[PDB]
């Protein structure tokens, strides 16, 4: 919605699944865009409409969207995923989340 | 009784009936706002209103006829006008979704909801349906119809206020909100069926038949001309005759049409002030081509409509750089030769028309600002009418359950979506063809192509319309 | 590929005016439908919008600072954030999106970033 | 007599070949041709073009038709019926529009 | 020479000769007859021209230029000008009575055709 | 009695005719009605 | 016009032979094609 | 807009008749999800008493 | 073999359609030309020997 | 859409039309089975 | 579907079951089949037909297909299914998966 919901962090180790909350009012009838944000390095599209991701982002990255979240699920994390994870959506004009430091 | 659906058209001497169906979905809307705008342009901006509602848009002329239809329009009769309309509105299946928690998504029925269908016999509320946007229809009749959303622009009063030179549309005392329930709304439940039923007014035919002769070639080729040119300039003129050879001096009774910019290769032509504001109008006006064929390639024009692609898809107006029209077309002045662009009305003329074709509109509108001419062709294809075809304006309902008695409980808009099916019908007054007493095998009928791809046909979403437009007029007049 | 660089003018603190730039390479900005976004990010905090702008003179703000800052499109997508006596420094993104069809949800996101400038104030 | 307006119409166009002004002189009438349309070339040396046969170019053989046979001493008519057409107005005006 | 004329660059340039039905080409100045570009002869040479006095009159004429204030622009043209009055080229005694009107569409005016003469739709056969 | 199309051949849009055999008549002046 | 939706035709973008035109969408409103043309304004000027 | 045209065209105002109709009524029935909380299905042998 | 003008694309869905839904009923009724019969008997005879 | 109904010619030279007797007729004649059944 | 989604590699033990998942788009109407390829070896038709299985493939490989993705449970992972596992379904051609490599 206006306002989107995300926690401070989250613990992970290689070899298993790290999954966020985007929390919002509405948020199943939206699109939430996910950003990939590197330690000193611009953020990049990571998953787009929920579902969908570009060539230049690997096949391990997935989201869903759901009621009143919507998740990003990580299949196999490696020592490369440490980076803030940003969602984000359309309340007409742009609203950007909190961010899950990975 | 029995529950159908009609499509297929059905020709005669005399008008054909050509009616069409598709299924329809309108969607949902998790807000039944307003939504005014935020647009806050800086360089005069825009100002509009989002209503919550459905219109439906069916103006173009590839829904009505099938190709093998179009084709036996073209090759069989001369003129086309349409004469009657009526849009009815099939089984209407209005459900709801229960949100599976776990599956996501569970569709059951629901017989309690209800579809609010206004149609617009006043034209009280603003019509936006004419303009070429794209969402009309599905071109074959098994894809599934997504009724627009309903929304319109206003006038304001602009505003400067900002930082720069921020500027902004604000709400005037000549702005409008025209909220769409303060109407009479057949509420339609499930299975309930709804018409329109209109009655198009007489406009002129569309002629769809070329010409075997030039206009400014309609004399004898023999016999010279009677009347004499001049030879010397400066108050003694010293007239001559002319002999059967003078053709570039041959004396016209009727002049060709207006060329007001037409160019071969933004904005286009544009008026407004001084460089910057400059609202383009686009297409030019009817007289005008803006693609055809000289002697060695396509000359496509700085006015030109592109109609889908890109390189673009357009109507290979032969008929007009026959009839001294075109793109490269200046006119010359003797005044102490000056060369200009445009062309003049110049009293006595006639300029035929930019042709249609199968994905042309119908209708547009003739805006309510008096003192029109000549209008009674639009633009974009179409005709363009005084009262046209009425907006059916479809929203669903707010059922707005539940409550628990203080709580806010659930959704309260709780999920409903509703399917249904449209049929259109529409006649259209044909002319007979004219006659020609010719001895020739008049050119055939077929869409274009150039090779391999054929036109409209199903290949390996699949289905691929060609790279021209398939105009209608291909047979002779004899003029 | 598309790239877009960006232009930082340093340092000033005592409430001047600052301009940014940036120059987009690969794909002309009046070339069709495309906004042009203004992203700021704190460091140590998440992500902030400022606002975006179309080619034909239309922008969008943020509405906590809109009555501060100004994109404008001269080819070069400025930003004139003004009245800095709150110290926001933070970092300054350009981002593209393509328009999307419907003008309710959006349809894309921002998927050619710039490479960012560090504002200090 | 071409009442379905078939074959080209050449009458009107202001040509040499009228009536005799007076009754005492003989009418010789004119040949019939006619122009059509067809698809110019360029064949020859320097620039020479020739306007060919085209699919929408015509021919119109006027022996296929009805043809009043009209032998000698036969009498045949036409009995045309103008539209209603806007007058000439053979009068000047005794003032100027611009001083009314 | 070619009067008036539309066509491509410089040299195919087809003639609309006797102009529009809305100007003259000959009537009678302070001192001699003025004669026009767009003039047809009607035999003769030193030719054999209508005497339109009636178009002199009011407000037209073959050296009539307009005048605009625009930041004066001396035009030859003048345009339609919605509210207009042009009455006519003046027909004689050996003028045509009818032309036609081409099977074209979108005619304008085109109720009275230049060489003299009416100009209709469905003309005697 | 032939038709005898036409060759103009142009050198610089030609032109492109049929002469055909028939005579047809055109009383069309005002000259022709009216005497002076 | 809807104030959404954009429009179905197409605008150009080069000129010169090569036409290359382009599709629309919603924000194009200072492009977008008329179906009908403004009337005559023979000599509005200021003073 | 209506009441615009009231008070330019017109110089009293008093009642004389009240109609209110209750249209059509969809009484139903929440039945409590227990992990989703809420679905709400509709009733046909639930009333509304009105008096 | 791709297609050619000869090559037709028969959608269905241009057509009349008894929508027929939950308990509708629907019929054909044809009604067959005149056909030779078929004879379902064989022979006691050889026809080369009659 | 059906075939289009034209007699068979090949280049420039057009088919039952006078040209510089004249009137020439094609090179394969113009058969009647154009349009299809659908069998 | 056209495009069959499938993880790179799964770990196990003795004593348990890993289940696998081939990912689809409308992969629950549709026919999936599995393919083991031990290494040095050609592969076998392991799962055909979502549950069938043939009589050189012993009664420990089961599998299903339902929604969007089909998955094959080894139950019972012996010290020689250490193979290459391949999910192939036909969409008008034939489309092969990835691979998780056990």
């Amino acid at each position: 919605a206006a306002a989107l919901t995300q926690p401070l962090s989250v613990s992970v180790s290689p070899g298993q699944t790290a999954i966020f909350t985007c929390s919002g009012d509405n948020l199943g009838d939206k699109y939430v865009y996910w950003f990939q944000q590197r330690p000193g390095q611009s953020p990049a599209l990571l998953i787009y409409q929920d579902n969908k991701r570009p060539s230049g982002i690997p096949e391990r990255f997935s989201g869903s969207n759901s009621g009143n979240t919507a998740t990003l699920t990580i299949s196999g994390t490696q020592s490369t995923d440490e980076a803030d994870y940003y969602c984000q959506t359309w309340d007409s004009t742009v609203v950007f989340g909190g961010g899950t430091k990975l | 009784v029995k529950s159908m659906w009609s499509e297929g058209a059905t020709f005669s001497a005399n008008s054909v009936t050509c009616t069409f169906s598709r299924q329809f979905l309108i969607p949902y809307d998790p807000e039944h706002h307003y939504k005014v705008f935020s647009p806050a342009a800086s360089s005069s901006p825009i100002m509009g209103y989002s209503t919550p509602w459905r219109y439906l848009d069916f103006n173009a002329l590839n829904l009505f006829f099938s190709p093998l239809e179009f084709q036996h329009l073209i090759e069989n009769y001369g003129s086309i006008a349409p004469d009657a309309l009526t849009v009815t509105i099939s089984e209407i299946a209005v459900k709801d979704v229960t949100d599976k928690t776990g599956g996501g998504v569970q569709v059951t029925d629901s017989t309690t909801g209800r579809l609010c269908m206004l149609v617009d016999h006043e034209y009280k509320y603003p019509y936006v349906l004419g303009q070429g946007q794209d969402t009309l229809a599905p071109e074959l009749p098994i894809w599934v119809y997504f009724p627009p959303q309903y929304a319109y622009l206003t006038v304001g009063d602009v505003n400067t206020q900002g930082i720069s030179g921020d500027s902004k549309k604000l709400a005037s005392e000549e702005s409008a909100f025209y909220v769409l329930e303060h109407s009479s709304f057949q509420l339609l439940g499930t299975g309930g069926t709804a018409t329109m039923s209109y009655k198009f007014p007489p406009v002129p035919p569309e002629n769809l038949e070329g010409c075997s002769q030039h206009f400014y070639e309609m004399y004898n080729p023999l016999y010279g001309s009677r009347l004499g040119v001049p030879d010397t300039l400066g108050g003694d003129p010293k007239f001559r005759s002319l002999t059967h050879e003078d053709h570039a001096i041959q004396p016209q009774n009727f002049m060709p049409g207006p060329l007001v910019n037409s160019v071969s290769t933004l904005t286009g032509l544009s008026t407004g002030t001084s460089q910057n504001t400059r609202i383009s109008l686009r297409p030019g006006p009817v007289s005008q081509p803006y693609h055809h064929w000289d002697t060695d390639k396509y000359v496509t024009g700085i006015n030109a409509i592109s109609h889908g692609q890109g390189v673009g898809r357009f109507p290979n107006e032969k008929e007009q750089l026959k009839q001294l029209q075109g793109l490269n077309m200046h006119t010359y002045f003797p005044n102490k030769y000056t060369d200009q662009i445009e062309r003049p009305l110049m009293v006595g003329s006639v300029w035929n028309r930019r042709a249609l074709h199968y994905e042309s509109q119908l209708w547009s509108k003739i805006p309510n600002l008096d003192d029109s001419f000549k209008t009674q062709f639009a633009a974009l294809g179409g005709w363009g009418l005084h009262q046209p075809p009425p907006q059916i304006f479809l929203k669903i309902l707010p059922q707005s359950g539940p409550i628990g008695g203080i709580k806010s409980m659930g959704i309260t808009t709780l999920v409903q979506y509703a399917v249904g099916i449209m049929t259109v019908t529409m006649t259209f007054k044909l002319g007979p063809r004219k006659a020609t007493g010719r001895w020739n095998p008049q050119p055939g009928v077929y869409p274009p192509h150039a090779a391999g791809h054929l036109p409209y046909v199903l290949y390996d979403h699949g289905y691929e319309k060609p790279e021209e437009l398939w105009t209608a007029k291909s047979r002779v007049h004899p003029l | 590929q598309v790239q877009l660089q960006e232009s930082g003018p340093g340092l000033v603190r005592p409430s001047q005016t600052l301009s940014l730039s940036c120059t987009v390479s690969g794909a002309s900005i009046s070339s069709g439908g495309y906004y042009w976004s203004w992203i700021r990010q704190h460091p140590g905090k998440g992500l902030e919008w400022i606002g975006h702008i179309y080619y034909s003179g239309t922008v969008y703000y943020n509405p906590s600072l809109r009555s501060r800052v100004s994109i404008s499109i001269d080819n070069q997508l400025s930003l004139k954030v003004a009245s800095v006596t709150a110290a926001d420094t933070a970092v300054y993104y350009c981002a593209r999106v393509r328009v999307d069809s419907v003008r309710g949800a959006g349809d894309n996101g921002f998927d050619p970033w710039g490479h960012g400038t560090l504002v200090t104030v």
